[PDB]
DNA sequence: TTGAAGGGCTTAAAATAGGTGTGACAG
DNA sequence: CTGTCACACCTATTTTAAGCCCTTCAA
């Protein structure tokens, strides 16, 4: 009956229909919001959290159904902080005890990569960059299933993943015509926002590509590159599992293991504080202003 | 079989309560290692050199005493801030001084599909990297956090007494290695 | 153009505490 | 229509982890 609460169950249903999610998702999400206004911590939390409480009850009813909604698109839609809603989610979820699936790669990838805009001509778009559909969602799904058993996936924000993906398979559908546009010129042409760690995600899928390549002797004579191992990928992925199994049967690890090489491992001191020691008067007026420092200070605040 | 690896302590928490009120604005004029800002935070934050920590002092005359390697230095610590407050003309007592908090960190030297451990540990694992790299553990025996990276690096944080910390490296660990 | 490098945030724990947000109580 | 009541939850302190995301600067 709480005015905050019908706001926010009204908040939930216009959620639902502007995301055009199938029917049964509003009700779901509609029981999880009155579900956690049962709970005294949210009843007498912030307006912003009851906000984006919103968001987070949707989102729990997307993962079920392996609905591919990330935190980022939710957060852009309710004009809200990422940071709060990172707190309401892990505390909701937390509190209504629930096991919530993972985040959907899979339909991710089908919903992310067919809002490029590059299956149709236009001033933006020369003919020579135009790609069909269903070639571009298979090798992005095979380039995204290569990042996540070569450890470039776990720990990492996932969309990144699936724009260097993309950006990779469509140039290798055209490595001749495609090679000279940049990961920032596609993602403006296709109009799509370039995320931040998107660059770093394709160079380690470069870095990789490029190890599996010295597995086969007809490539590892070519001595490739990050630019001419591009048009082999089509042949690189054809023997993805079996290319995968022969590098780590011969130190393929996440980005962060190999390497660190500034790390100081000589600052800690040994110990023989027994902390019963005593404390003498000279060590303690050290930290005392004397009465000269005292009067300098007092007028300066005058 | 004991893994052979011993976290290392890189942070201790206590309190301390020194049984009267005190006047901020005098800690923060005749002090030299005194910081205060009443707009932004209510308590002085003071720091010693020897042990290198930091203390919060409420007027209420309660202090939090951070940043200690080991519960020996923290409770030294937690004496001289009392020993400096006493000088400022206080009557200042160390009462009922207790460790709060301790943080561990490790490295199992091996990767971790944290992907993997959220699905086979279930009931005590939190995994979300649209939010977070690590993988939250929810230990119950002993009443441990643990963080737990892909590069197999540990952080251990909750604990009341050093042996709550290698308790819970010493369950971890073969969890983490099958 | 495109990177490196450095600062400051995310997550976990724990105490300290005023001021004030927030909603359901009594009166 | 106020007072009480019981929560939330901002500022801040420490420390590790790895990632993100910004400014800043270099050939
Ligand atoms: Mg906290």
């Amino acid at each position: 009956v709480s005015r905050s609460q019908q706001r926010g169950l009204r908040r939930v249903r216009d959620l639902c229909r502007v995301l055009q999610l199938p029917p049964t998702f509003e009700d779901t999400a509609v029981a999880y919001y009155q579900q956690a206004y049962r709970h005294s911590g949210i009843r007498a939390a912030r307006l912003q959290k009851k906000e984006v409480l919103v968001g987070c009850c949707v989102l729990i009813t997307c993962r079920q159904h392996n609905w591919p909604l990330t935190m980022g698109a939710i957060c852009t839609l309710l004009y809200a902080d990422l940071d709060v809603f990172s707190s309401t989610y892990m505390q909701i979820v937390k509190l209504l005890g629930l096991d919530v699936p993972s985040l959907c790669l899979a339909e991710l990838v089908k919903t992310y990569c067919s809002s490029f805009k590059l299956f149709q001509a236009s001033p933006s778009v020369p003919a020579k960059y135009v790609e069909d559909k269903e070639k571009m969602l298979s090798r992005t799904m095979q380039l995204v299933e290569l990042a996540n058993e070569t450890w470039l996936v776990t720990g990492r924000h996932p969309l990144p993943v699936i724009t260097a993906a993309t950006f990779l398979a469509w140039q290798s559908l055209q490595p001749a015509d495609r090679l000279s546009c940049s990961l920032a010129r596609f993602c403006k042409l296709a109009n799509v926002d370039l995320p931040y760690p998107a660059s770093s995600r394709l160079q380690e899928l470069l870095a990789v590509l490029l190890r599996m390549a010295e597995q086969l002797a007809w490539l590892r004579v070519l001595r490739l590159d990050k630019r001419s191992v591009v048009k082999h990928i089509g042949d690189l992925l054809q023997h993805r599992q079996s290319l995968v199994r022969s590098a780590f049967r011969d130190l393929l690890l996440p980005p962060c293991m190999l390497k660190s090489p500034k790390r100081i491992c000589p600052v800690p001191p040994v110990s023989t504080v027994t902390g019963d020691e005593n404390i003498s008067d000279s060590e303690i007026e050290q930290y005392l202003r004397t009465p000269q420092e005292v009067r300098d200070f007092q007028r300066a605040q005058a | 079989g004991p893994s052979g690896i011993v976290p290392q302590l890189q942070n201790i928490v206590s309190t301390v309560n020194l049984g009267c009120k005190l006047d901020l604005k005098t800690i923060a004029l005749r002090a030299r290692n005194a910081e205060y800002n009443p707009k932004r935070f209510a308590a002085v934050i003071m720091r010693i050199r020897e042990p290198r920590t930091t203390a919060l002092i409420f007027s209420s005359g309660k202090m939090v005493c951070t940043g200690a390697k080991s519960e020996e230095q923290s409770r030294l610590a937690a004496r001289k801030y009392a020993r400096v407050v006493q000088k400022l003309g206080f009557p200042a007592k160390f009462l009922d001084f207790k460790i709060q908090n301790m943080v561990g960190s490790c490295d199992v030297k091996f990767p971790i599909r944290l992907e993997g451990l959220v699905l086979t540990h279930q009931q005590f694992s939190s995994y979300e990297p649209e939010l977070f790299p690590g993988l939250i553990y929810r230990m119950i025996k002993p009443r441990i956090v643990l963080l737990i990276f892909v590069s197999g690096k540990v952080v251990l944080t909750g604990a009341k007494v050093r042996a709550e910390i290698y308790e819970a490296f010493e369950n971890i660990y073969p969890i983490l290695k099958g």
